[PDB]
């Protein structure tokens, strides 16, 4: 369940 | 709005009366109310004299605390009709004379004064209006008990006594028999202090018991249990 | 119950004066105090009023801004500072006690009053016709009174006060509420009426009842006194 | 115990004084109360709902 | 996986909202005409804060792990993330206030009836709410919508203009939200326990029972407040001052942190309430009867 | 050998009285009023709420104007309220905080107070100084004062725990009349509409009807199993109701000298603290320990209404002379007015 949504929610707009 | 000048003045007078009543209530809510009890010739007068018609009020000032003790002496009537008016006092002081352990209750009816005192204690302790009020027991007249123990054994009123004629263990057994009358030992505390005719530490013990009761009430109402 | 005033005398126009009134014989803290003026033209006029505890204070539209009333409770005294005195200030000032509650009798005690000489509008209007009524003792007297506004409040009460002032004395309260006899007044006097028409009936008149009868309304401030009906012997 | 004798004498005197009281049948003493309660029925604002127009506690 | 985290969050939210509803009903229905004490007002404020936190955080953050895109709009995206933060802040602050109140109500037992009053408690609650509103302003300032380069999806992210401010705000909220209130609560409760040990020395049974009950309650509340918000803050610090690995273990850690942060607010109503004798008495009096 | 003779003579006289009472009971009250239409459901709402007390309110009495009210609590201060505007008209400080009774003079000039001080205080309301002064202090009793009732501005009737009643003169302060004969503490009083007779119930489960101008015990009524705490005369003066701790109220008649009606219920196990009648005498209001009051049908013994809203034991009831509203005071320091 560790998709891009949660990763961006946690790390901000810098997970890409 | 729809009121006249006299009506507005009456409303202002009512507001002033409300302010005065609230001030009086806030001033009276800081005083300690104690209920004084005891059988006849049990030394209650001596206690109220050392610490200093119908119900008597007594005011004490100690360590910035204002105690107000209520002596119900000379009020010979049915207690079941006026005891509920004392629901909410801080503590119940109860005076018991030890020298009454081998004396009749003013009549030769085979009823010892000690048995009547125990009956009164266990009746006022298991009352429905004082299920959480602390009791401060004062055993007076020990200076005479010290000599009465050597002239009359304690087995006159307590046949199951199995000790000697010494003050220490006899007083301990009397205190244990007085404390065993409390059924609800979880929500009620019993303070015991041996008093005499020349004791001056009564007010200090009363102050300590009142502070302990206040601390317990502050622990209870704040939800720390 | 006793009120004594002081501080009068002669004052130059434009100056100031501090009148004092001291009370003795009752709880001064529970009563409201009125300052009333009486000019040499025999006409009464309300000046100032203060309630118990100095909560609410009312002044008249003719004296607002120049006079200041104060109440010292620990000494049971009433002070009145008066600045910028005009030529129309030469008059006699009276202090009146008045409490307000259900069944009370306000304006039940008038002070002695002090004299002050000065060398040189939806207010309800109360009028009293027949300024002179000559009558011998023994017969009945009927004094009529009108008003420009209905004094009958929604609560059923009628704020109408009848006072009597004897020559050389202080005014005395005869009727506090309509059809309600005051304390200390005999049952010979009675009052009735409705709306804006009222009547005062005196039966078995004596010689000691000579004076001027004044009417006052208390429906709303400012309080207005009548022109004064003089009773001639 | 002369005090108890005097108490019993006063008690029996009160009893013999109260025994000689003319009493009426309950069939009439109940009908009287019934008629009294029925006659003053319209004068009871608690029995009949009083309108709010004349009720001073509105 | 979401198939279990969603139902766990739902169960925790249901339990928390039920506890908060029970507490608020017990505190609102019982109106005998007596002035509310400071303790009851603080408990009511805590229950309201926990309700506002649970109603605006769990059912919305569950969508983040359920749906891969934000479909609630910028309005909700900037409303819920501000309101739940304000609720958390005011809950921590009313916790600290209740702790300091229980502190001042023991060391000043004789002066307690004068110090803590209704108007003072109202002013304290108002100042607490004002401070919580004024502290969470950068959250509503920064948090907003974001669109990637594909322009086929929208997210609700922080999007700080500079890391130098985000790290500073994280450190500030970690200091003024976790460390200082916990230290204050621990100090207050340690002083209360010391005062009880120095005063209650009559060697009675009721005294020992009261002391052990107070010690158990203090230990419980301390360990709860210590292990409840620690994972969330430590994960935030690790993500802000380091590299966060994208591993299933990290997902499980984040899920456990969210579960603990929700369990804190769900169990707070059943810790400070339902255990006091007066609260249970009022419940059995006004709810059942 | 005279004590047993007196006892057997007394028991024979009591048996004769019982036989004379039984020989006059033709039918019960429930059979004569069988055709009376029922009242129905009594729905009264609290119109006013008098706040200001900070202790248990024990007494309350209406005046002859049906507008002013008096209240007494454990705070030690009498409060005279205006029921129409809920404004405190007067506040009278008391020397004794334990107050269990209060009375309002029929003229409205004096107020009575009493309690565990065994002294009946009478304060004057209409004073030229505008305050309240201690007008009179009546002493002489050794037990607690349970009730106070004014006959006029010069005479007062009091009851104490000494199993005796007293009639005092206000101008002289001396005990004018003493009523003896009870064995238990008298708990309440009730004046007849003509102020000629009065009933008083004691803790011996018995009431006694006495005459004022004679000082002798006219009649005696029994039937209760517990102590009688309240009593009230009928509006016509030919009946009286008594409430006791046995959760059962009774209504006796004066001319019948028998028990006329009984009100009991299985769901009620709490004692009665106050009993009062309405203006017509059809409804009977009684305060119980179940935190509410019950209004029964005096002619059918059925529960006509329930008045709830108090969080403590109802200590006193009061009905105006015109029957416009009913005041209720309980230990929750709140006064309510149902209409
Ligand atoms: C009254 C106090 C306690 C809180 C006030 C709430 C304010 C600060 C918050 C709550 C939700 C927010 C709104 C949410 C939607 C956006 C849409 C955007 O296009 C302009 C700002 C705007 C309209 C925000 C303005 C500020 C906002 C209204
Ligand atoms: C640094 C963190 C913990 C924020 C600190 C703010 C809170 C915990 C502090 C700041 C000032 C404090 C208030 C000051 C006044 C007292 C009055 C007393 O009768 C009850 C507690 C009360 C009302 C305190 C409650 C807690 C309090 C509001
Ligand atoms: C003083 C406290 C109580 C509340 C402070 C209000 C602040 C936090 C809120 C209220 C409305 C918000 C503004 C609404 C419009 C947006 C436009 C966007 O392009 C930049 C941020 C900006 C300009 C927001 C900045 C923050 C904002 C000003
Ligand atoms: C209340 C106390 C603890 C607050 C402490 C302030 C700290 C957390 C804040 C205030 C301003 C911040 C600095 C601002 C400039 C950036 C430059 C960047 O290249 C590294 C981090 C760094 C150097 C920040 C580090 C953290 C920082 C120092
Ligand atoms: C929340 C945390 C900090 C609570 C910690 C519990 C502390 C405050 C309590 C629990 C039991 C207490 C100890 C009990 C007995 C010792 C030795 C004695 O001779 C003096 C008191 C002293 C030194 C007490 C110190 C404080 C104490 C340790």
């Amino acid at each position: 369940g560790w998709t891009l949504n949660s990763a961006g929610y946690l790390l901000g707009p810098h997970a890409v | 709005c729809t009121l006249s000048a006299e009506d507005k003045a009456a409303v202002e007078r009512s507001k002033m009366i409300d302010r005065n009543l609230r001030e009086d209530g806030e001033k009276a809510a800081r005083e300690v109310k104690l209920l004084l009890l005891g059988a006849g010739e049990s030394g209650k007068n001596t206690i109220v004299k050392q610490m200093k018609t119908g119900i008597v009020e007594t005011h004490f000032t100690f360590k910035d605390l204002h105690f107000k003790m209520f002596d119900v002496g000379a009020q010979r009537s049915e207690r079941k009709k006026w005891i509920h008016c004392f629901e909410g006092v801080t503590a119940i002081i109860f005076c018991v004379a030890l020298s009454d352990y081998d004396l009749v209750l003013a009549e030769d009816e085979e009823m010892n004064r000690m048995h009547a005192s125990m009956k009164l204690f266990d009746s006022i302790c298991n009352n429905k209006w004082f299920t959480d009020t602390s009791i401060i027991l004062f055993l007076n007249k020990k200076d005479l008990f010290e000599e009465k123990i050597k002239k009359s054994p304690l087995t006159i009123c307590y046949p199951e006594y199995a000790g000697s004629n010494t003050y220490e263990e006899a007083a301990a057994y009397i205190q244990c028999q007085f404390e065993d009358l409390n059924k609800r030992k979880d929500t009620k505390e019993i303070y015991t202090h041996f008093t005499c005719s020349t004791d001056t530490k009564n007010v200090q013990f009363v102050f300590d018991a009142v502070t302990d009761v206040i601390i317990k009430n502050n622990l209870k109402d704040c939800g720390l249990f | 119950v006793q009120l004594v005033e002081s501080g009068g005398g002669l004052v130059q126009p434009g100056g100031s004066r501090k009148l004092s009134c001291s009370a003795s014989g009752f709880a001064f803290s529970s009563f409201g105090m009125h300052w009333v003026r009486q000019a040499p033209e025999k006409g009464l006029e309300w000046v100032a009023y203060i309630s118990s505890g100095s909560g609410t204070i009312y002044y008249a539209d003719t004296v607002k801004g120049r006079f200041t009333i104060s109440r010292d409770d620990p000494k049971n005294t009433l002070f009145l500072q008066m600045t910028s005195l005009r030529s129309e200030d030469t008059a006699m000032y009276y202090c009146v006690r008045s409490i307000y509650y259900y069944g009370s009798s306000p304006f039940d005690f008038w002070g002695q009053g002090t004299t002050l000489t000065v060398s040189a509008s939806a207010d309800i209007v109360m009028t009293q016709a027949t300024s002179s009524v000559p009558v011998t003792p023994g017969e009945s007297v009927s004094i009529s009174c009108r008003s420009s506004k209905s004094l009958l409040h929604s609560n059923g009460n009628t704020y109408l006060y009848w006072f009597l002032q004897r020559p050389g004395q202080s005014p005395q309260l005869l009727i506090y509420r309509m059809s309600n006899l005051a304390s200390g007044v005999p049952d010979r006097f009675s009052g009735s009426g409705s709306g804006t028409a009222f009547t005062l009936t005196i039966s078995r008149l004596e010689a000691e009842d000579v004076g001027v009868y004044y009417c006052m309304q208390h429906l709303e401030y400012p309080l207005t006194f009548g022109a004064g009906t003089k009773l001639e012997l | 115990n002369t005090a108890s004798i005097a108490q019993a004498r006063k008690l029996v005197e009160q009893l013999k004084m109260e025994a000689n009281i003319d009493r009426i049948k309950v069939s009439k003493a109940a009908a009287d109360l019934m008629a009294y309660c029925e006659a003053h029925a319209k004068e009871d604002p608690l029995l009949t709902p009083v309108p709010a127009s004349e009720n001073p506690f509105r | 996986e979401n198939f279990v985290t969603l139902v766990v969050f739902g169960l925790i939210f249901a339990l928390g909202v039920l506890g908060n509803s029970l507490v608020i009903t017990v505190l609102a229905r019982s109106k005998p005409g007596k002035p509310r004490s400071t303790t009851n007002l603080f408990i009511l404020n805590l229950s309201i804060a926990d309700l506002a936190y649970l109603l605006f955080c769990i059912p919305f953050q569950a969508t983040v792990y359920a749906l891969p895109t934000w479909v609630l709009g910028a309005f909700i995206c900037k409303f819920i993330h501000y309101f739940f933060t304000v609720s958390m802040l005011v809950s921590i602050f009313t916790l600290a206030a209740m702790s300091v109140d229980r502190y001042v109500a023991i060391v000043h037992s004789r002066r307690s009836s004068s110090l803590r009053v209704s108007r003072n408690a109202l002013l304290g609650v108002g100042c607490i709410w004002a401070l919580s509103i004024a502290m969470a302003s950068p959250v509503a300032y920064h948090q907003g919508l974001f669109h990637p380069r594909a322009s086929n999806q929208t997210f609700c992210w922080e999007q700080w203009p500079d890391p130098r401010h985000k790290k500073a705000y994280v450190v500030c909220t970690f200091v003024f939200g976790y460390l200082l209130p916990l230290l204050l609560i621990c100090f207050c409760y340690a002083k209360v326990l010391n005062h009880l040990h120095k005063k209650l020395k009559n060697m009675s049974k009721k005294s020992e029972a009261s002391k052990k009950k107070t010690a158990q309650t203090v230990l419980v509340v301390v360990v709860v407040f210590g292990i409840s918000w620690l994972p969330h803050h430590i994960i935030h610090l690790w993500a802000e001052f380091g590299v966060f690995p994208l591993t299933p273990a990290s997902f499980l850690f984040r899920i456990t942190a969210h579960c603990l942060a929700y369990s804190n607010s769900s169990v707070n109503p059943i810790i400070y309430a339902f255990l006091s004798e007066n609260f249970r008495k009022a419940y059995k009096q006004v709810f059942k009867c | 050998s005279e004590l047993d003779q007196l006892r057997q003579e007394a028991e024979q006289l009591k048996n004769q009285i019982r036989d004379a009472r039984k020989a006059c009971a033709d039918a019960t009250l429930s059979q004569i009023t069988n055709n009376i239409d029922p009242v129905g459901r009594i729905q009264m709402r609290t119109r006013r709420t008098l706040r200001g007390h900070l202790a248990k309110i024990y007494a309350m009495h209406w005046g002859t104007d049906s507008r002013l009210l008096v209240s007494a609590s454990q705070d030690g201060k009498l409060i005279i309220w205006d029921s129409y505007t809920t404004n405190k008209v007067h506040a009278i400080p008391l020397r004794s905080s334990w107050v269990m009774t209060c009375a309002y003079a029929p003229s409205g000039n004096y107020v009575a107070c009493g309690g565990l001080d065994n002294i009946c205080s009478i304060y004057n309301l209409k004073t030229r100084e505008g305050n309240v002064r201690v007008s009179r202090e009546l002493a002489g009793h050794t037990g607690y004062l349970s009730c106070c009732r004014f006959l006029d501005d010069n005479q007062i009737v009091t009851s104490s725990g000494d199993t005796t009643c007293a009639l005092w003169d206000i101008e002289t302060g001396q005990q004018t009349t003493t009523f003896t004969g009870h064995t238990g503490d008298v708990m309440s009083l009730s004046l007849a509409p003509d102020t000629r007779l009065f009933v008083s119930g004691a803790c011996d489960a018995s009431a006694k009807l006495w005459d004022v101008r004679e000082g002798m015990c006219r009649q005696t009524f029994t039937g209760h199993e517990s102590d009688i705490n309240a009593i009230c005369f009928f509006p016509n003066g030919n009946a009286f109701a008594t409430g006791s701790d046995d959760a059962t109220c009774r209504l006796f008649d004066l001319r019948a000298d028998q028990e006329l009606m009984t009100y009991s219920h299985d769901n009620i196990i709490c004692g009665i603290t106050s009993v009062s009648f309405s203006k017509s005498g059809r409804l009977l209001l009684a305060g119980y320990d179940d935190f509410n009051c019950n209004v029964w049908d005096a002619l059918k013994a059925d529960r006509a209404g329930v008045l709830a809203g108090h969080d403590n034991r109802v200590s006193c009831l009061g009905v105006t002379d015109d029957g416009m509203a009913v005041a209720t005071g309980s230990w929750d320091s709140f006064l309510k007015i149902w209409n």
